[PDB]
């Protein structure tokens, strides 16, 4: 058999806005050198942040740091603004060869300083309702609400983002239990309410 | 004489983004009276791991060259360029098809939470709309992209 | 008697929900002691209790905790092993001030979770 691994030091990027840059480290997990690729990609995942190096080799078990500047630009500062940090580590009858890849993707959170407190503080602000034949979180906060965990009427939903000041809708009770994911990619606690 | 003074220590622990991947290739493939490679054939078992609880299936894509939205494209290495296609798909606590998004779009199943720990798939054989394969050595560069909560 | 504290690196939490032993969670400067103040006379406290360890917690409600140990070094780089809960586990402290590490242990059971950890230290010094 085959053996693939990349692990990002952190599994999101609170990144200041205006700040000069932040470091996130690399870690090439496997028993052979492969070259890491990393790439910043807009909310949609399409072609602001630079990452240096944006390729480079990592020999086996090492690890390594990138630094994700942000190359001026303006964002909104009433919200916080999604990117993503995609990090690839790249490998050195009928027959068949599949070779496979890593890539590896992060949220990078950009937070202006005008904002007040964390996500935890405002977790428990979301509201529910059902609608269109989906559950329909709205998010209050200007903070994306990570959910990590979500259940409705005791049947697990999978998790997505709710974006700042917006809503977003699940795909199907009226009890609604969610966690979100903390600044340092904790499960933080557990709240319930039910849909309007 | 005792003297006092107070002060709060404080850490911050985090939770790294790791992710695994495991290949355990399938039995050769052969080509029947007819030449045709069959169908459901198990290519190849992909046991995907590391990601945290909660990671959703539709947060994982894989992709290839060839592009071809729900299915992962195998070239002869002959230069003729034949092909065939396989899919990738695999099981829910209740047993029932899921499967995560191939070069952008899920074959079966609804979007579930991956199972804890680590999550198997499977690279089945479909077909292909040429027929006619010939022996030799196909292979595909595939890319595992996921896109954590 | 003065008592600040620096935060270290951040903490990476293994797979196993554990975290590595040794690690410099944070640093306790004391200062202000009479000359020749030892290390014995010095107690650091918290609210766990526990001998020879300050115990960290999380602030999600869910109480998770890890322990760690306070060691200094002396001019040879030697460990100063103050006591904390009234425990070790003597030597003579720099003059003026002093720097005491807080070294990781481990997880006090269960796996944790990621966030912010604190411990609200008390720290007595005697025969002052």
């Amino acid at each position: 058999s085959k053996e693939y691994g990349v692990t990002i030091g952190e599994s999101r990027i609170i990144y200041p806005l205006d700040a000069a840059g932040v470091m996130v480290s690399v870690k090439n997990t496997q028993d052979y050198p492969v070259l890491i690729q990393s790439r910043i990609y807009d909310e949609n995942k399409e072609k602001p942040f630079v990452v240096t190096p944006p390729l480079f080799r990592l020999d086996a078990k090492q690890q390594n740091s990138l630094r994700i500047a942000q190359a001026g630009g303006v964002f909104p500062r009433d919200k916080e603004s999604l990117k993503w940090l995609c990090v690839k580590g790249i490998p050195p009858d009928v027959g068949v060869f599949v070779q496979f890849a890593i890539n590896n993707c992060i949220k990078l959170l950009v937070r202006p300083n005008e904002l007040k407190g964390t996500p935890i503080q405002f977790a428990e602000n979301l509201s529910w309702k059902v609608d269109g034949g989906k559950l329909i979180a709205e998010n209050p906060s200007p903070f994306y609400m990570n959910i990590g965990e979500l259940t409705f009427g005791g049947k697990s939903i999978p998790s997505h983002y709710i974006p700042p000041k917006s809503t977003w809708a699940f795909d199907l009770a009226r009890n609604v239990s969610w966690r979100i994911i903390n600044d340092q990619g904790g499960l933080d606690r557990l709240y319930s309410k039910n849909v309007t | 004489a005792d003297l006092t003074a107070s002060t709060t220590a404080t850490a911050t622990l985090v939770e790294p983004a790791r992710i695994t991947l495991t290949y355990k290739e399938g039995a050769p493939i052969t080509i029947m009276d007819n030449g045709n490679i069959d169908t459901e054939l198990l290519v190849g078992t992909l046991t995907l791991g590391g990601y945290k609880t909660g990671t959703t299936s539709t947060s994982v894509n894989f992709t290839d060259a060839a592009g071809d939205p729900m299915y992962l494209t195998f070239t002869s290495q002959d230069g003729n360029n034949h092909q065939f296609t396989t899919k990738v798909i695999g099981k829910d606590s209740r047993d029932f098809d899921i499967s995560p998004k191939v070069n952008g779009e899920n074959l079966v199943g609804d979007d579930v939470v991956l199972a804890t720990g680590s999550q198997d798939f499977f690279v089945r054989s479909i077909g292909s709309k040429g027929g006619k394969l010939a022996a030799g050595k196909y292979t595909d560069a595939v890319t595992v992209t996921v896109s954590n909560q």
